[PDB]
């Protein structure tokens, strides 16, 4: 029904999603919570006792 | 008229741990915009009664 | 008002391929002799990471009495009555083919991957027949 | 329906004055909510966090720079270059040169990465559509268009061509007609019911 | 008009082949990810070699 | 007598491969706080060209009263009560796991590809729980 | 022509996606009198490891 | 107060030349024999993009009775009674030359470009005559 | 049933150009002195091959009496009362601007190409005024 190449538009937008996926992990790593000795829990999935 | 396409970005979740690259599908978003075109003009008359 | 979108709130969404296009497991246990409450048998076996959709239980006529009293339980090693509790589809007066109504959408744990059939009530007059179980589920 | 489809691209008097209905949203912009240089920076922030992203005019990937162009209508342009603050930005950070300073010889002016161009004919448009009233307490408001890249499409079918005619009698030259003709179509870029590259902003221009 | 009057449903259209994308704003952490020892975000290619978890 | 063979009247006929070996979509919406009739949430999303086979609705106990009155609706953006109408499986006295009985074999249209759960009646005493929906369908 | 800016020996780099992270974790409330707060990450050397 | 200037609100304005200096279409249909309600005939034909100004209907005496009852309708293929409805100008007692009063300023659509004359009521005693129609309009 | 299509039954059909885009002829005869029934004057003149569409007759107040009795006739050399018969628009009590109702769609013959105004009834008290006639027609 179209003439535009959906294949090449889906391959370019797929290399460009794994670049946004990398700095979304660095922002999540900087806001981590270090409990006790290499135990880094993310801020959303941390309890009130892990933050204290 | 003239129709122009657009492709969006990519949207889901990174298939964590075990999941295929054949099981769990995405679509790629796609839209249109059409511009209509029309005739238009203007004219000016010059007599001889107002010219000599 | 605080009813947010689910723990699912971000992704795309499945179709054609090798995913969890839903599945079955079928067994045909054959009862014979006299039928007491000391009966147990596996009909089929399930994965670990799977969620059940529905269990279909069809049997023959096993107790041919004027007052039938045979009664089946379908479950696993954890809960003996997890899927069906007091089925009574093996009686010669009622109808078979009862779908499951209890414990449908739940993830199988370890050590619960074998579906048992245990007899709950004694048969008044034991006949010869067979019991069929079909369990639908899928995988992630 | 144009509001509650673009909540991240329509900027009323403040973000605490957004409404899903259009007539209430234009009633939340005061006469004291004028166009300073601290409120046009809010519109640049909406253009960098839109849910379909607006392409900037020029990108510098290192030392990250994104450039936009705002088109004023001369009653929000005099409040922008004439505020008490933000006016020593182009006399204390420009070189000591007379023929290039827009303080002494006015023009367009760049501040925080957005270029402010003046179009005087937006007052002629917006006065005819009822923007001299319909503010907070019937105050005059004006629109400001912060646009990025590929915001209006232009479809050409025929360039403008001229022609003449001798009407009444070609021998007795008693009449003549000149004329010009064109085929064209102009439309704002819209996809999925959203503005592609425009951020509209409404400020209270008193017009004193 | 009453010249050659063409129908409303018989007028041509045209669809373009060139499509537009959405802007991404690549990364603000990109000059800081290196593999040396004096970098802020440090990378390790030790599991890119033989094996590991 | 004029009851002819179907609009299907000429072809062969499907098996092993990448067709529409039937599929699921599962969601687990989590209700919390107080529960009023201003609640709406997607659990799963469907294709365009697909025909539904059956919807399974299992929930927890959400209204723990001597007289429970919580009541759910399952549907989409077109019809708010298309699959389930006045379910009452979230009540703490009755049983869960009700299968769908209305609107089964129908082709999904455009703009109807998201299954909503809306609360029909107010909860007398709101508890904390979750609601699970499994929608079976297939593709051509 | 805005960008990063150095002052007293520290370089101030802007990352616009920290607002998207911190709004989802409840920083628009939980200040003094339920005021919005934001985090600022002053980092030195070897603060996040990356294992490829 | 919101009564603005028209959809016309910006341009100049027409005079001498090839525009739509208003036009006519004239036909003279001839009735003969007996006159029943099964009569239909085109008198003239109109453009597509045109707006009508006025229709003039002059006829002869077609029903020469002490009580005349002949009755005409003027219209097109879409509406059979669009211009004139129950004209009665062909009667031998009344006067002819009635101007149109219904449906004047409207743009002709496609398939409505032929003006018909249909007889509405039977003639008590059919005579021989003719009917004239003049339709004024113009073009953009 | 024998009401066929017109003597027109085969052709195409007019628009923009030099045809018979309808036309006018206007005159302003000036009456003065006393006004008797011995008055006659041309106001305008018509073609040979033309069909009239409508005649508009506007006059001033010519008889300023408590009982006015002035009366005009508009016609040509063949019929003195062809267009208007007993007009009475020149009276000072009634209204002017009466359109023609008799003899509209007819082809002008030779020797009938000049529109006369003749006075039918004597004026009770003659005033000074003027009478305007506009005759619309067209050509093939």
């Amino acid at each position: 029904r179209t003439e535009i190449d959906v294949m090449n538009a889906a391959k370019q937008s797929l290399t460009r999603y794994f670049g946004e996926l990398l700095r979304d992990d660095i922002i999540e790593a900087l806001g981590s919570v270090v409990t006790t000795g290499d135990t880094t829990v993310n801020y959303g999935s941390a309890s009130a006792a892990n933050r204290n | 008229t003239l129709n122009i396409p657009l492709f969006y970005k990519l949207g889901g979740a990174p298939v964590t741990g075990d999941t295929p690259i054949v099981g769990n599908e995405t679509p790629l978003d796609n839209y249109n915009c059409g511009v209509p075109v029309a005739l238009r003009g203007k004219g000016v008359a010059i007599t001889k009664n107002q010219t000599f | 008002m605080p009813a947010t979108n689910s723990a699912q709130a971000r992704l795309a969404a499945p179709g054609h391929g090798f995913g969890g296009n839903v599945k079955v497991s079928y067994g045909s246990v054959a009862f014979t002799g006299t039928i007491t409450t000391a009966d147990a048998a596996t009909v089929c076996n399930l994965p670990v990471g799977a969620i059940v959709l529905g269990v279909t239980l069809e049997s023959d006529d096993l107790d041919t009495n004027a007052t039938p009293t045979i009664t089946l339980n379908v479950g696993d090693a954890g809960s003996a009555t997890r899927y069906f509790s007091a089925s009574t589809v093996a009686q010669a007066g009622t109808s078979s083919s009862a779908p499951a109504t209890t414990g449908l959408l739940w993830t199988v744990t370890e050590g619960n991957t074998a579906v048992r059939i245990a007899v709950a009530n004694n048969a008044a007059t034991s006949a010869d027949g067979s019991v069929r179980v079909a369990v639908t589920y899928y995988l992630p | 329906a144009f509001s509650a489809a673009n909540p991240d691209r329509l900027f009323f008097g403040s973000i605490s004055g957004y409404s899903a209905t259009w007539a209430t949203g234009l009633g939340n912009v005061d006469a004291a909510e004028t166009c300073t240089a601290a409120r046009v920076g809010v519109m640049k922030r909406l253009a960098m966090s839109a849910s379909p992203a607006i392409t900037p005019m020029q990108v510098d990937d290192d030392e990250g720079r994104e450039y936009f162009v705002a088109f004023h209508g001369s009653r929000t342009f005099r409040d922008l270059k004439g505020d008490t603050a933000m006016l020593n930005a182009n006399r204390e950070a420009r070189p000591r040169d007379v023929s290039s300073n827009p303080l002494l010889q006015d023009g367009d002016l760049i501040y925080e990465g957005v270029i402010h161009r003046e179009v005087p004919e937006i007052d002629a448009w917006a006065a005819a559509n009822g923007f001299n009233t319909a503010g907070a307490g019937s105050a005059p408001i004006r629109p400001v268009f912060l646009c990025g890249t590929q915001s209006v499409f232009l479809a050409y079918a025929q360039r403008p061509q001229a022609g003449t005619e001798k009407s009444d009698i070609p021998a007795l030259n008693r009449r003549m007609t000149v004329g010009m003709d064109e085929i064209i179509g102009v439309k704002k870029a819209a996809f999925n019911g959203k503005q592609h590259g425009v951020v509209m902003g409404f400020f209270g221009a008193a017009g004193d | 008009m009453a010249d050659f009057s063409l129908a409303t449903a018989s007028q041509r259209k045209e669809w373009s082949n060139k499509a537009h994308m959405e802007y991404v704003r690549r990364s603000r952490f990109a000059p800081y990810i290196r593999n040396t020892e004096n970098s802020i975000f440090q990378g390790y290619s030790d599991l890119e070699k033989r094996a590991g978890d």
